[PDB]
């Protein structure tokens, strides 16, 4: 919630995305333009990691 | 006549030292900001169309008593033509905002005795809990 | 003074044009009104709101007399104007704050609605039905709310165009008037829906309580009676000055014998079922059963002028009171081809096939809600109102919102291709468009900011690439943020009305600018 | 958005003051007056019309419980609260974006759910026996009144109420209020209440000279219009002169002269009057073959409209042949107790009787008229649908359930509305614990731990004690249309009130 109203764009569309697509852990939402509203990207080929 | 008629001052004064004999007028005041001058205004236009044999006047409240203070209300003034019986004075003898025809007609009582039937139940009272238990425990042991 | 009067009622005309516009297009919210009395009035109309609402201020009073004068002689479009006055109000002053003379904005106001006007009366549409009124399957599903049954509204559509197609009507001897509008209904309870008939003649009301007519034969022709014989007194016709004790008894037979005449007459040539409402006696259709005359009964007086008014055969050109000894002429006679009287829907109705000058469709409703009536009826009301206002006027645009963006584009490129003086008030007006779509956006509760940006890009490229004018002219949509092409299945609209709500807003614009001071002088 | 959040703010205070007035076990009320009386009640519909407020909302509250009140009977407490409820758990929650929108289809798909399951869980029954009935109006009528003659009046009412109905025609229409009144005579013995035919006859007949006795004639009662009029529509006589006067008699004589050769056929006997009495056009009436009443009040023509059928238009004279007075219909006038009584008995339009009662005093008359007040409302409303419902506080908690499956299941987007309109049902059985006096959460959450296990769904609170209890073996069920119809109003008032934009004045 924090990470999508620093953004532009609103939270609870971006929860439900999350939380509509599937429970596989590895889908958040970036930081273009094109990731906001459907935050749909795999981020284990990318790079990002805690 | 059947209908209300703006009234001044030389009519009021000319029909105050009339002194007729069986004559009825009924003289009402007005306010402006006031729901309910208008409401009791088009109950008395709704009233006067059905019983053709009491005159009603329309005064307006900046035409008598210049001096009035702030409890001057609108009232009801039911005159015999130089006569006093009733000065229907405060609104808390109605109810408010709940007023009808058939309340008028039994507060009046003096423009067509006619009587519905309305002085067996013109106002449902709030019934009692304790004083109507022991009045009804009295009459049954008794 | 001066400038402080005109800025006090540029905001009084931005403040009231404010209550409507929260209720703009089918999807807006309800609105409350107290008449300082007691009771509430919940609307949500652009007309009843302007019309039942206290006004106080000399340009809101000239700003409403104007709207209920352009009201007074167009149906829609009441609304947008203010709108529009109020936009044209806040952007014109700015310019007189940026030290410009009104006459000048003026007469660039007045020049771009010129051109507007110009361009807009250069793309209409010739054609007037296209594959049968668009396909027959997109201009009754927009104009019908389906909320309980859609999957087959194909067949509603289909019965609709059928019954607004097939049938036409002239009379101004000009141009084709508009089809029937009160046809007949029949409500059903517990029929199949999957399943519906047309039948040709409209049916009258059910025979209940006097069904002994043992109808064998075909008829051909038929009459129709206003008033009704009785011994005694009930209606209008009988005297009240003669007094007869023992006459009462036996007028039946008088009027019976007296008339005996005119049934025959009747009989010859053409005619036998005729038409009596309630107040007729047994005894004489026994009697007169023996010959082959009858009457079918409940009769009311709405059946009565549907008669007068179809077939035509009038009868106060004869007939006036209960005096039956009047001329005998084809005026009272019902000129039909046959009355029969079928079994459909475990009924026996009156059935008049081959009806002169109007042939009306007998629309029987299923078993289902209450709430069908009003389902079908506002669709063929519309059907007949854009049947009947584009049909002697071409003049007609497709889209809600999509022409005002090319209008602006249109009016900025002449404004930057004229470099005169009058040049900032062209683009004023043109940036002043923009409100409908993007209060369409907001009432739907989506991105306004977003979907005016498409349009405008969208529209643009059927400017600078002149490939055709009659594709590429998507517009909004109510179900989604997505933009639809309001061509293929879209509602088009009078350009008429728009040209004078358009007009009326200049005028009103101008006349406001006009006014200088309102200090008593 | 400002006007919405005022709107449920008064909303809410409206409900939370007759919330502690539900169940066996409830609060009283106290109301002070401005003179200096004070009134103690415990009925929340005399408070809601007592109270006086300034808000259109509490005011629109107040009509629709009022019209619910007045068309059903039972169940116009828990809508306020309900409303309430609601509003508070939506609107004061999911309004914090804006978005007055997607609320309104997830009300309307809550309601459908609930009514779809409410649907899906009645049970059928049986109404050719009578004791099952009895057993149902007497469990269902054990709230607060007395028990000493319950059985005979339940009796009584169950019968007026299967033989008021005679309007049958494929739409089932029931009226017993302008159809069935009250009739009191007091004298002789209590325990002899049955049903009559009940004539509105008290002292309106008057028979100065004594004529022939009344066995079993036609009676066909004609209009009113025989008063202190001018004519038909001319003004060519008039009542001004003592001579002239008793011409309107010879008048009188023709006016009835021309009906001998009218439609008379069958020897009418009184006639409707409202003005015309003296001591000598009275006897030349009674000798003229005809009798005529007077004395009409509105009960006299409410009756002689219902179970007669007279209407009124200005038509006296030359009527139909076949009107009213289809059938031998006796009046002998009875002496029995002190007053004149007529038993009008087999004639125009039947199955229209009344209740007959010697009771005693006013007491015992507002007692047996509350007695088959409610009796018939209760009968009124178990006949409407042969559907009864296991009330107390276990078909909402398997309402709840269903909808919180059904949100589960679905996966959409607008969970949250849903979820919350579905979770705010525990009202009425938190309000019973807290009127009961135990704990609110443990039994709450022993109940929700009960409903969720294999068929159970019939696992109520007890009004009285305190604990968990099935239905069956105690004995509280509720119709099926009530509920409904409560649903429906409820929903009706959310969808009214969350409509509502900005508020302004006019004319
Ligand atoms: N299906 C639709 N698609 C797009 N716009 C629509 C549709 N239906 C109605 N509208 C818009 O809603 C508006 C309704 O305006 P209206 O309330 O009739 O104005 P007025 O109150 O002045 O008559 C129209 O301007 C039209 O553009
Ligand atoms: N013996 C009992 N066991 C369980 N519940 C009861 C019992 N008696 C009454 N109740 C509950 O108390 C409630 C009383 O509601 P009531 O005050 O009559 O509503 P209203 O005021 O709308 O008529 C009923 O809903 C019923 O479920």
């Amino acid at each position: 919630r924090a990470l999508a109203e620093n953004s532009g764009v609103k939270a609870n569309e971006v929860i439900s995305k999350l939380y509509a697509v599937h429970q596989e852990g590895n889908k958040n939402v970036g930081l273009d333009i094109e990731a906001e509203v459907p935050a749909v990207k795999d981020m284990l080929e990318a790079g990002i990691l805690d | 006549f059947g209908e209300v008629l703006e009234i001044s001052g030389k009519d009021y004064v000319q029909e105050v030292t009339k002194a007729g004999e069986g004559l009825w007028v009924i003289l009402h005041l007005y306010k402006q900001g006031i729901p309910l001058c208008a409401l009791i205004n088009q109950h008395l236009s709704g009233l006067a169309r059905k019983f053709p044999d009491v005159k009603f006047i329309k005064a307006i409240s900046t035409t008598c008593i210049p001096n009035y203070p702030d409890r001057n209300l609108p009232t009801i003034f039911v005159y015999l033509e130089g006569d006093i019986k009733a000065q229907f004075i405060g609104p808390l003898v109605f109810g408010g905002m709940n007023l009808t025809r058939d309340e008028l007609e039994w507060k009046l009582s003096e423009s067509g005795a006619i009587m519905t039937d309305l002085e067996e139940n013109p106002k449902k009272p709030i019934e009692d809990v304790l004083l109507s238990s022991v009045r009804r425990s009295v009459l049954m042991k008794r | 003074t001066g400038e402080t009067i005109r800025s006090q009622n540029v905001m009084a005309a931005a403040s009231i044009a404010n209550i409507v516009k929260s209720s703009l297009g089918p999807v807006g919210l309800d609105k409350m009104l107290v008449d300082d009395i007691g009771d509430v009035t919940i609307t949500n109309d652009g007309a009843t709101i302007l019309k039942l609402l206290e006004v106080e201020h000399p340009a809101a009073k000239v700003l409403c007399e104007l709207a209920d004068l352009q009201d007074k002689e167009v149906g829609d479009g009441t609304t947008s104007v203010v709108i529009i006055a109020a936009e044209l109000l806040k952007n014109a002053d700015e310019l007189v704050k940026q030290k410009i003379h009104p006459t000048s904005v003026i007469s660039g106001y007045r020049l771009a609605c010129k051109e507007a006007v110009r361009y807009i009366n250069e793309n209409l549409i010739v054609n007037t039905d296209e594959l049968g009124r668009d396909c027959l399957i997109n201009a009754a599903k927009t104009s019908m709310s389906s909320k309980i049954i859609g999957i087959n509204g194909d067949f509603f559509a289909n019965m609709v165009v059928d019954a607004v197609l097939a049938i036409k009507y002239t009379d101004i001897r000009g141009q084709p008037r508009y089809p029937v509008n009160s046809v007949n209904i029949l409500k059903a309870h517990g029929r199949s829906q999957m399943e519906s008939m047309l039948i040709s003649g409209y049916a009258l009301n059910c025979v209940v309580g006097s069904q002994g007519m043992p109808k064998r034969i075909v008829n051909a022709k038929i009459a129709c009676l206003d008033f009704s014989l009785q011994k005694t007194k009930m209606k209008l016709g009988v005297q009240v000055v003669i007094t007869d004790p023992e006459k009462l008894d036996q007028i039946r037979q008088r009027e019976s014998d007296i008339t005996k005449e005119r049934i025959q007459k009747i009989l010859a040539t053409g005619a036998n079922v005729i038409l009596t409402t309630g107040g007729i006696d047994d005894m004489c259709l026994k009697y007169f059963v023996e010959a082959g005359a009858m009457a079918v009964r409940r009769v009311l007086k709405r059946d009565l002028k549907r008669i007068a008014k179809a077939s035509g055969a009038t009868i106060l050109s004869t007939l006036a009171n209960l005096e039956g000894e009047e001329t005998f002429e084809a005026a009272m006679l019902g000129q039909a081809e046959e009355v029969v009287q079928e079994r459909i829907c475990d009924d026996e109705l009156i059935l008049i096939k081959n009806t002169k000058a109007r042939t009306s469709a007998s629309i029987i409703l299923r078993g289902a809600n209450d709430f069908m009536c009003d389902e079908m009826e506002r669709s063929l009301h519309d059907a007949l109102c854009v049947v009947k206002r584009v049909l002697e006027s071409k003049s007609v645009v497709p889209g809600g919102g999509a022409v005002e963006a090319a209008l602006s584009i249109y009016l900025e490129n002449y404004a930057t291709s004229m470099g005169s003086r009058e040049q900032l008030a062209i683009a004023e007006f043109a940036r002043s468009l923009l409100v409908i779509p993007n209060t369409l956006a907001v009432n739907a509760a989506q991105d306004s900011t977003d979907l005016v940006a498409k349009l405008r890009a969208f529209h643009n490229e059927a400017q600078v690439n002149p490939e055709r004018k009659n594709l590429k002219w998507i517009g909004l949509d109510l179900s989604n943020g997505k933009p639809r092409d309001n061509k293929q299945a879209g509602v088009f609209e009078p350009t008429i009305v728009k040209v004078k709500s358009l007009k009326f807003a200049t005028e009103a614009a101008i006349t406001i600018l006009r006014i200088d001071d309102l200090i008593k002088l | 958005r400002k006007v919405q959040s005022g709107n449920i703010n008064a909303a809410k205070t409206i409900a939370d003051i007759i919330r502690t007035c539900l169940g066996p076990k409830s609060m009283m009320k106290m109301l002070l007056d401005p003179m200096g009386g004070i009134v103690m009640t415990n009925d929340g519909n005399a408070i809601l019309r007592e109270i006086q407020v300034q808000h259109p909302a509490a005011k629109s509250m107040i009509e629709i419980s009022r019209t619910q009140d007045e068309e059903v009977g039972d169940g116009t407490t828990s809508v306020i609260i309900l409303a309430g409820e609601m509003l508070s758990v939506a609107e004061h929650f999911l309004e914090q974006q804006m978005h007055p929108t997607v609320v309104i289809s997830a009300y309307r798909k809550a309601l459908d759910d609930m009514i779809s399951t409410l649907k899906k869980i009645s049970i059928p029954v049986d109404i050719s026996d009578s004791d099952m009935m009895l057993n149902i109006i007497n469990s269902s009528i054990t709230t607060k009144a007395i028990s000493r003659w319950s059985s005979l009046a339940c009796n009584i009412a169950l019968d007026a109420v299967k033989m008021v109905q005679f309007e049958e025609n494929g739409r089932k229409e029931i009226d017993i209020k302008k159809y069935a009144r009250v009739e009191k005579i007091p004298g002789g013995i209590i325990e002899d209440s049955c049903v009559l035919r009940g004539v509105m006859i008290n002292k309106d007949v008057t028979h100065p000279r004594m004529r022939r006795y009344i066995k079993n004639p036609r009676i066909v009662l004609l209009d009113s219009s025989l008063e202190y009029k001018k004519g038909e529509s001319q003004t060519d006589i008039e009542i001004t002169r003592e001579e002239d006067f008793t011409r309107i008699l010879q008048m009188e004589e023709e006016y009835i002269q021309q009906l001998c050769e009218d439609i008379i056929q069958l020897k009418p006997d009184v006639v409707i009057t409202e003005k015309g009495i003296s001591d000598l056009a009275q006897h030349y009436l009674m000798r003229a073959n005809i009798t005529a009443i007077r004395r009409v009040r509105k009960t006299d023509n409410n009756r002689i409209a219902r179970a007669c059928g007279a209407r009124i238009v200005s038509r006296p004279e030359e009527l139909r042949e076949d009107d009213v007075g289809t059938g031998a219909g006796l009046l002998e006038i009875k002496k029995i107790g002190d007053e004149y009584f007529t038993f009008i008995t087999d004639c125009k339009d039947p199955k229209a009787c009344t209740i007959l009662l010697r009771g005693a005093s006013k007491e015992i008359l507002s007692e047996v008229e509350r007695n088959l007040q409610d009796a018939m409302q209760v009968c009124r409303n178990v006949l409407l649908d042969p559907q009864l419902v296991p009330g107390g506080g276990a078909s909402e908690m398997a309402v709840a359930h269903a909808l919180t499956e059904k949100s589960k299941a679905m996966t959409g987007v607008e969970q949250w509305p849903y979820r919350a309109v579905a979770q705010a049902l525990e009202v009425i059985p938190r309000t019973l614990i807290q009127n009961c006096g135990a704990s609110t959460i443990r039994l709450l959450t022993s109940l929700r731990a009960k409903h969720t296990q294999e068929n159970c769904e019939t696992w109520g609170v007890n009004g009285e004690t305190g604990t968990l209890v099935d239905m069956k073996e105690l004995g509280i069920w509720e119709p099926l249309a009530v509920k409904l119809q409560t649903y429906k109003t409820a929903v009706e008032t959310a969808v009214l009130l969350l409509r509502i934009d900005d508020i302004v004045s006019g004319h």
